[PDB]
């Protein structure tokens, strides 16, 4: 079951996931990518019911590069939440409510950083640091004893290490490898993954 | 179901009863233990003799866990059941505490189930 | 609920009680329960209070209608029909267990039961409601062929009253209309006007 | 008792200066069917104390079997001592709380009146063992509709004559005929003071149906 | 709630308790729950109070656009047909249990208008959780043609009565009298109940809370 | 509720928050959560508030008897074994409780959790209750078996802190107790006010 | 409770010349903590605040749907909302979801644009609005709200009184619900000038 | 389903101070949206030292208290002295623990002197969880009460404020106070305030007016 | 079912239809729901058949042996008395409604209803089973104090087929049992016999 | 959740039970063991609930020892699978059912090795193989693919080391560590722990 995380340092958010797709009893892919990429400097982290999931980050996904296509420039990481959020919230009382928990990560030229927040309900969070899944009982704490606002990449990645080492130690669930991406000015880049 | 005092004071402040009980255990096989510094033996007559018995089968040293054992004197009928009640204790024991039973433990719970059958209607 | 009607040479008499219950709270004791449709049809109404009024006001708008165009005063068979369609169309959605009587220069006196479930019944005479259950035994055995008027108001207000006696849900006054031709003619027997039968002491 | 049977409605209680009065229709119902029509809902459990019961009658029979039988056992012996009102009203308390715990009441609520020693005395007992005393009493729609009448009287005039209490009861009695549809107009009035417990019927109220022609 | 209204010699009287609860606390300890409808029309609201305040407001205003377009002052029976045919189509949903009360053309009216649809013409009714306590008051009391300040009596009293006696009912008593010539909107009429006065005094000094962040914006 | 504790080279460190609830409302904040069993004995509270202390004080009282009959002190996995045998008889009939049995007997430092559902087991560290899952984090990444006495006090204190602080039904203060091979201490109570001030 | 899902506490207080309004700063899942700093106190004119406790995705919805109306409004009409009609604005709102609500409910803090005379009111989940002329209060905790109140609120209070009269009603009261807290915002609206306060609170 | 309980209604509290302790409670017994009585105390009399209020189901409360009342008799025969306040305390907690799986629906609150003759409150939930608290609201309006009781006897959330020992008179002073405040908001608080105060000299009663609405 | 009895100077008179009913299958339409428990006390039975038949035979067990006992023969009220104690203490688990009706020499004519729950209550007249409904107006408007005989068996006659015309889980026949000092009589009224009441076809 | 597995070859029986303690979401003990010694030559293993697993394998096991004690012998595997069927048996339409599932493995000086599979119905069958827990869906194709009555000691544990990597390559439970025992004709021996 799905974990996401992210960490948002003073000019950087650091973000990963796990590469698990489950079903039942089994594994059925060990390198899954829960990763959505909206714009040159925004990441949409998608987890959630099956079909909903990709359905509604493809979606996002689409009109967002939408926007870009129309009007030359891209939306910014407030803007692209903000969206995400209404869109969401919209169908939360009709007929096609998504049940999707997400995060969202950007770097603005002018705004620098931003991490946000956002469960099924559509409630919508801007957090220095944030997770979701089951996973996040067992790691938040972890974010809430070391991170510091101006921790570097280098130390973010530490701390990232701390959580994910502590799901395998303490959580039932075999997530045995993670997905690693930063953002910065120069825009989204792939880390090495972290396995087990 | 049978609740007659069998064992009762009589006007010497005797139990009758246990005394005679004690004479039955006057009458058994000799029974002899010695504490050594790190070994304990226990060594017993007879019981018979007896060309064709089957030696195995009359025991009169009887171990009660891994780690206790006893030998008895007196009716050896009675003594089977107090060995069997006090074998079914020793795994309560473990049971419940997890380690053996003290020889002391044991030794007292063996007591007071005699002292009992000296207290109780019917018996 | 007791409502009750009577067909008679040249006319109809109709009966009902006044309770109006929520639970066992009495929310009106002197209920109108007799509603005229027209000039001369009237309707007795049972079961939801809220589903026989806005029945019974379609109704009546209906007939008003009908009546204008042809130029004629309406049936009484046509008033039930229009309370059957009604009724049995909408038979899921509404409690209602009506009784349609009244007078016209066609048929005369005229009687229908239009029951829960939206059937319709032309019949000598009709009763409806919770109290109705009291009083079958009563009517079969007191009723006669050929009474006149007054005889059937008296055979109403008797058997209303046995209801109103022993239903629960029935009681208060014992409201009266008479329908012929020359119009119609309403009363209230209230309190010692009520027929009245002993209970049975040692 | 899970499912009451033949059931009975309202009882009322008030205090006046040198006793109490009770009051109970003689109905018992059966659903909505007013079934049998000259019961008394009405026990004078000894000299002192009277029992008005609401709820399931078949209940109140074998109270009325129980109490009758324990105040027989007490004069038996003969030795100036006897229930009164507040020990009845114990006694109950506490058989209607265990019935309850054992989950299976006796579906009554019940009022009792008495008189012992100069005081009066007026307490309730439910089916759950929830009791207490008040200057007046009312069960079931009573509680809605007669409380807030005899209340009203008794702020204006803590202390009611015997003929007051009464016309206060039978102004109650009379709304309960009107807007309970349980009710029935045949009751009875019992009244306890030094000379011991008196019960009257079949009492009726006289009522007023002018309404009828006001529709309005 | 306790709602209640009366026909009296020449006109009719409306009344209400103050109370509105959510769960089984106090929310509004002086609410309005007798509503205007048109100026010979008003109506005490209990139930649901978004439906009652929401279902009068806009009966209230079909009316006026109806008296704009005919020039004349409405009837009773029009604002109990208009809220009648509503809550019907609603199918009980819209919870609201009304007093109807005015003086029109043909005179003084009364209706008691339930959620479900159903009505009733009547010289007096009583709505609400406290309805039947005021119920009490008017069968003991009531008399037809009454006058003015007897019918205002016995409709306090009935209101008195759902405030004492109901949980759901409390804080003061509003009246409304309607005749041909008058209209006395009486709010409050009587204040039964009062909070007891503060005996200790927390007058908490500045500076006895502390604060972490402080940001001033002057304004024009 | 948050509580932990751990075994390591000193003995054990058994910590706890303050805070009962009732559903949402809180009922106090300072609830005394370890009980003292004996002077070389400690029992934790999570779960039912009654459940809890009613089992423990029963515990307690079977463990004064055991030493009355037996002449010497009973172990912490013979007594961890009295409250399991007790509760289990009640599985399935809605008790709550979540306990750590922590001494020091003739084995060395001993610790067992014990809940209702049955549990029984011996280990290094275990957290109990509501918070729980935060405790664990922390705790997990700052715990060694050879920490110094006064780093495994800023751990037990700070692990219970941060839960307190995820957690809405933990609170209060945190209390801090030391089992020793001659006997338990009670080392400290932090306002978790004064705790967030100094973090 | 699909009210208590996100926990959380708002209340309103009138003083003499002045209004006051304050919420607590907990954004929650349950029992977890998310964040911190969540904002439920919405401008919606320079003398008029809108604070809303329930639901946490409806306190944004409504906060920007209502914003959304009330700019139309303002454009349309000459002007800046008064403090009654933004409370109307919302009622309709609110009732238009009469069958499938938002699940909010809101208090209204402000001065009138013109007179500079105090408001506030608070609404249920359907718009059913209420005035007061002392404090209005909504959240998991409005008990304990109710209770500080009562006991403190005292009339016609200057600034600085009524400023520490709402800080510790909320502290106080948000210290006995497990879901409602982690910190407390405070806005004191005067004729000239808004004073915006963090206070210090339990952080449990 | 018949139900065994019914909520009754009431509110209880109970303050310690130095050489002193409070017990009050309102006196309205309600059921639904009725009025039992408006003359119910929830405050009963164990010893010249102990006072206990009890509020909840009410069948509940009368049974409990007969029980209290039959073992303080008990214990004064087995043991030839009167039960202290602590052990009052500790003893009820096992009573309602005996009723762990059908609940006695009160919450209780003791009031009383400890053995050096100072205050002591004890207050419980329904199933007998305990313990001992300088001052403590229970019943229907605790939530209104106890807040404001942490801020003015607490002292919580003040700064620069003295921590003074708690007088008779401000302890008045404030019980008065938090069920005025009490009847504006809960429906079911109101009628009247019993107030008991347990000193050395004794106990002595005071009793004041609230709403009737 | 319907059921009743009635009381005359000297005696008593009941009656009950015939029909058994699973769901709407008719298993007995001749039953006899009229049963003896001593000489001169009968009780009509309603209601669950194994129910009524159970606690009928263990009533007529008590009874009888208690009136061996006394050497005299049982008071109506004794037998009534014992069916309330036994329908009451396990009213949860029967369905019985029950009349009592006999006579014996100390009270002479006697009818007790125990209906379902098991109160006891002495009446002029009793009516119960499920087609009692139909007749209670009937019976209210018709009942006269002072019936001779003869009139208490066309009073109970003609409420029986009332009831039995409209109540599908009555009919069959009329049974009907008179007791008094002389004895018990016993007459069944099939067909023809049965009072005919015409169906109020139009004019 | 609990995996138990026995291998039975021609003069020994090896079982391997996993080392975890789980509750809720977490890990709470990592050293977990699960086998229960009976007698000198018997191992029970067993897992099901709370509670119900250890005081039944505790009862038998006491039970086991008693009869030795009384009787001077121990009782044979088969026998004490018997009388481990008839308490469960026997249990499971009273008051006080037991859900556990079990592998009994022994070896006896006439009849060899046996291992005996039971579930919580007390259904008894012997097996040359078994296993136990949702990990069981995964492993027994893999020893009925290469399972050979023959098999050696040496070749048996490395089955059993392809069953525990096929649970840490497609489990969605987190084992990462797992007791092994042989039992033969002296006894039973500890085996290495495998672990990941
Ligand atoms: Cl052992
Ligand atoms: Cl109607
Ligand atoms: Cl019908
Ligand atoms: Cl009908
Ligand atoms: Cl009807
Ligand atoms: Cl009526
Ligand atoms: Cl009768
Ligand atoms: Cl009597
Ligand atoms: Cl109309
Ligand atoms: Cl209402
Ligand atoms: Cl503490
Ligand atoms: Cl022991
Ligand atoms: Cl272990
Ligand atoms: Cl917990
Ligand atoms: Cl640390
Ligand atoms: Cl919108
Ligand atoms: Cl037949
Ligand atoms: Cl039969
Ligand atoms: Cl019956
Ligand atoms: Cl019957
Ligand atoms: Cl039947
Ligand atoms: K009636
Ligand atoms: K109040
Ligand atoms: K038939
Ligand atoms: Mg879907
Ligand atoms: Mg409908
Ligand atoms: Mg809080
Ligand atoms: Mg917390
Ligand atoms: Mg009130
Ligand atoms: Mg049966
Ligand atoms: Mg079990």
């Amino acid at each position: 079951m799905e974990y996401l995380i992210g960490i948002q340092g003073p000019d950087y958010v650091l973000v990963a996931s796990d590469r698990v797709a489950a079903s039942n009893i089994v594994q059925m892919k060990d390198d899954h990518d829960k990763m959505f990429k909206m714009s040159e400097k925004i990441l949409l982290l998608c987890v959630g019911e099956a079909g909903d999931t990709v359905q509604f980050a493809e979606y996002i996904q689409k009109n967002v590069q939408l926007y870009k296509m129309r009007n030359g420039y891209e939306l910014s990481p407030t803007a692209a939440a903000n969206f995400t959020r209404r869109n969401l919230a919209d169908c939360l009382r009709s007929r096609t409510p998504y049940h999707v928990n997400l995060l969202l990560a950007g770097y603005d030229e002018h705004e620098g950083p931003a991490l946000y927040y956002m469960d099924y309900l559509a409630a919508l969070a801007k957090a220095p640091f944030a997770a979701h899944g089951y996973g996040a009982f067992l790691t938040l704490s972890i974010l809430d004893r070391y991170y510091t606002p101006t921790i570097s990449r280098e130390r973010a990645v530490e701390l990232l290490r701390k959580c994910l080492e502590e799901l395998q130690k303490r959580f039932i669930l075999n997530l045995p490898t993670f997905s690693v991406r930063i953002i910065d000015k120069n825009g989204i880049h792939d880390l090495d993954n972290i396995s087990f | 179901s049978y609740d007659r005092a069998i064992t009762v004071f009589s006007p010497d402040g005797h139990l009758f009863q246990v005394e005679y009980a004690q004479e039955a255990v006057k009458k058994g096989s000799t029974a002899v233990g010695v504490r050594g510094r790190d070994i304990v033996v226990l060594g017993v007559e007879k019981k018979s003799v007896a060309k064709l018995q089957d030696e195995r089968t009359v025991r009169k040293i009887c171990a009660l866990d891994d780690n206790v054992c006893m030998a008895f004197a007196g009716l050896t009928a009675d003594a089977r059941i107090v060995i069997n009640r006090a074998r079914v204790e020793c795994q309560s024991h473990r049971l419940t505490v997890e380690d053996p039973v003290t020889v002391e433990y044991i030794t007292r719970y063996i007591a007071s189930l005699k002292q009992r059958y000296t207290q109780s209607n019917g018996r | 609920t007791t409502i009750m009607a009577v067909q008679f040479d040249g006319g109809v008499v109709l009966g009902a009680d006044s309770r109006t219950t929520t639970g066992s709270y009495i929310a009106n004791r002197v209920t109108d329960k007799l509603t005229p449709i027209h000039d001369r049809i009237f309707c007795c109404r049972s079961g939801s209070a809220a589903d026989t009024q806005a029945v019974a006001d379609a109704v009546t708008y209906q007939l008003g209608f009908h009546s204008i165009e042809l130029n004629e005063p309406p049936l009484v068979h046509t008033a039930a029909s229009l309370f059957k369609e009604m009724c049995y169309r909408y038979r899921e959605d509404l409690m209602a267990g009506i009784i349609i009587a009244g007078w016209d220069p066609q048929e005369g006196g005229q009687v229908y039961s239009v029951p829960m479930g939206g059937m319709m019944v032309r019949q000598s005479f009709a009763i409806g409601g919770s109290g109705s259950s009291y009083i079958y035994g009563y009517v079969d055995a007191t009723y006669r062929e050929g009474m006149t008027k007054e005889e059937c108001l008296q055979f109403t207000a008797n058997a209303l009253a046995l209801a109103m006696e022993r239903d629960g849900s029935s009681g208060g006054v014992i409201r009266l209309a008479a329908i012929a031709e020359s119009g119609v003619e309403r009363q209230v027997l209230l309190g010692d006007q009520i027929p009245k039968f002993a209970v049975a002491t040692l | 008792t899970q499912n009451p049977m033949v059931t009975g409605t309202s009882v009322l209680g008030v205090k006046f200066e040198g006793g109490v009065v009770i009051a109970a229709d003689m109905l018992g119902s059966y659903g909505s069917l007013a079934r049998f029509r000259n019961i008394s809902r009405i026990m004078r459990v000894n000299n002192s104390t009277m029992l008005g019961a609401s709820g399931d009658y078949a209940d109140f029979q074998y109270l009325k079997q129980v109490l009758g039988q324990m105040v027989i056992d007490e004069e038996l012996l003969g030795d100036g001592h006897s229930y009164s009102p507040r020990a009845i009203h114990s006694w109950l308390t506490r058989a209607m709380y265990s019935r309850r715990s054992k989950m299976n009441p006796l579906w009554n609520t019940m009022v009792i009146g008495g008189y012992a020693d100069g005081e009066s005395f007026l307490g309730y007992v439910d089916m759950l063992g929830v009791a207490y005393e008040a200057p007046s009493l009312a069960t079931g729609y009573g509680a809605y509709l007669a409380q807030p009448l005899l209340r009203e009287v008794l702020e204006k005039q803590p202390v009611l004559s015997q003929t007051e209490a009464r016309d206060l009861v039978e102004r109650c009695m009379r709304v309960l005929y009107y807007r309970d549809a349980r009710s029935y107009n045949r009751f009875q009035i019992a009244t306890v003071t030094e000379k011991g417990v008196e019960i009257e019927g079949p009492l009726s109220t006289e009522t007023n149906w002018d309404i009828a022609h006001m529709i309005s | 709630t306790t709602i209640a209204g009366v026909v009296y010699k020449d006109g009719i009287v409306l009344g209400a308790d103050t109370r509105a609860t959510e769960g089984m606390v106090v929310a509004d300890k002086n609410c309005s729950k007798i509503h205007f409808i048109s100026p010979n029309i008003y109506c005490c609201g209990a139930g649901t109070a978004a439906d009652t305040d929401m279902t009068t407001q806009l009966i209230s205003s079909n009316l006026e656009l109806h008296s704009l377009s005919t020039g004349r002052l409405p009837r009773v029976v029009t604002a109990n047909r208009m809220l009648k045919q509503m809550l019907f189509r609603y199918q009980g949903y819209i919870g609201a249990a009304l007093v109807l009360g005015g003086v029109d053309v043909t005179g003084p009216h009364l209706y008691s208008i339930y959620p479900h649809g159903s009505t009733d013409k009547l010289p007096y009714v009583t709505m609400g959780s406290g309805s039947l306590a005021a119920m009490a008051v008017f069968e003991d009391k009531f008399r037809p043609d009454m006058e003015e300040e007897e019918a205002k009596n016995l409709v306090s009293e009935a209101i008195a009565a759902g405030i004492f006696n109901d949980l759901g009912s409390g804080s003061n008593i509003d009246l409304c009298v309607i005749s041909k010539n008058k209209l006395d909107f009486l709010r409050p009429y009587t204040v039964p109940n009062k909070k007891g006065t503060r005996l200790g005094r927390y007058r908490c000094e500045k500076g006895t809370t502390a604060v972490l962040t402080e940001k001033i914006t002057p304004l024009e | 509720t948050t509580t932990l504790a751990f075994k390591f080279r000193h003995g054990v460190i058994v910590a706890a928050d303050s805070r009962a609830t009732a559903g949402a409302y809180i009922a106090s904040q300072t609830v005394k959560k370890v009980i003292e069993i004996n002077p070389y004995l400690l029992g934790t509270m999570a779960g039912g508030a009654a459940d809890c202390s009613f089992w423990e004080r029963l515990l307690a009282r079977q463990c004064r008897i055991y030493e009355l009959r037996n002449k010497e002190r009973i172990s912490v996995a013979a007594a961890s074994k009295l409250l399991a045998n007790m509760v289990y008889q009640y599985k399935g009939m809605g008790l709550s409780m979540g306990t750590m049995i922590c001494g020091w007997d003739k084995r060395g430092p001993g610790l067992y959790y014990v809940d209702s559902e049955g549990n029984r087991i011996s280990g290094a560290t275990f957290s109990v209750g509501s918070g729980s899952v935060y405790a664990y984090g922390v705790m997990d990444r700052g715990y060694s078996y050879d920490l110094e006495v006064e780093q495994a006090y800023d751990l037990a204190r700070r692990a219970i802190y941060q839960a307190t602080y995820r957690d809405a039904y933990s609170g209060g203060a945190v209390n801090l107790y030391h089992v020793r091979e001659d006997g338990w201490i009670r080392v400290s109570s932090d306002n978790v006010a004064d705790l967030h001030e100094k973090y | 409770s699909i009210m208590s899902y996100n926990g959380g506490a708002v209340m309103a207080m009138k003083g003499k010349n002045c209004v006051a309004i304050a919420a607590d700063r907990r954004f929650g899942i349950q029992a977890q903590m998310v964040t911190t700093d969540f904002q439920k106190i919405f401008p919606m004119g320079d003398r008029l605040y809108i604070g809303l406790a329930g639901l946490a995705t409806d306190v944004q919805t409504v906060a920007q749907r209502l914003k959304f109306r009330l700019n139309l409004y303002e454009l349309k009409e000459g002007r800046q909302i008064k403090p009654y009609t933004l409370m109307s604005m919302v009622a309709n709102l609110l009732y238009e979801k009469r069958f499938g609500p938002y699940y909010t409910e809101p208090v209204i803090a402000g001065l009138d644009p013109k007179t500079f005379k105090p408001f506030i009111c608070s609404l249920d989940l359907i718009g059913c609005p209420m005035v007061t002329d002392d404090f209005v209060v909504s959240g998991t905790c409005a008990e304990q709200m109710y209770g500080m109140c009562e006991s403190l609120w005292e009339p016609n209070m200057d600034p600085d009184h009524l400023f520490e009269t709402i800080s510790q009603a909320m502290l106080n009261a948000v210290d006995r619900d497990a879901v409602s807290g982690m910190g407390v915002i405070v806005h004191i609206i005067e004729k000239d000038k808004i004073t915006t306060r963090t206070l210090k609170a339990r952080m449990d | 389903r018949f139900s065994p309980y019914v909520f009754n209604g009431g509110t209880i509290l109970a303050i310690a101070g130095e050489d002193f302790a409070i017990v009050a409670s309102d006196t309205r017994l309600s059921e639904g949206f009725s009025i039992h009585t408006r003359d119910s105390p929830k405050c009963y009399k164990l010893t010249d030292k102990t006072v206990i209020g009890c509020s909840g189901f009410h069948g509940d409360c009368l049974t409990l208290t007969k029980i209290i009342e039959a073992r303080l008799k008990m214990y004064k025969h087995s043991n030839n002295k009167a039960m202290t306040t602590g052990a009052i305390a500790a003893m009820l907690s096992t009573i309602l623990y005996s009723r762990r799986f059908f609940p006695y629906y009160v919450y209780n609150i003791i009031g009383g002197l400890d053995e050096e003759g100072k205050g002591a409150v004890y207050s419980f939930d329904p199933v007998g969880s305990y313990q001992r608290d300088s001052f403590k609201a229970g019943g229907s309006a605790s939530a209104m009460l106890q807040p404001l009781l942490d801020n003015q006897v607490g002292f919580k959330n003040m700064q620069n404020v003295e921590h003074v020992p708690l007088s008779l008179d401000r302890a008045m002073r404030l019980v008065k106070d938090v069920f005025i405040s009490a009847a504006e908001r809960d429906v079911y608080t109101g009628d009247a305030l019993r107030i008991c105060i347990v000193t050395k000299e004794g106990i002595r009663e005071e009793t004041v007016s609230l709403r009737k609405d």
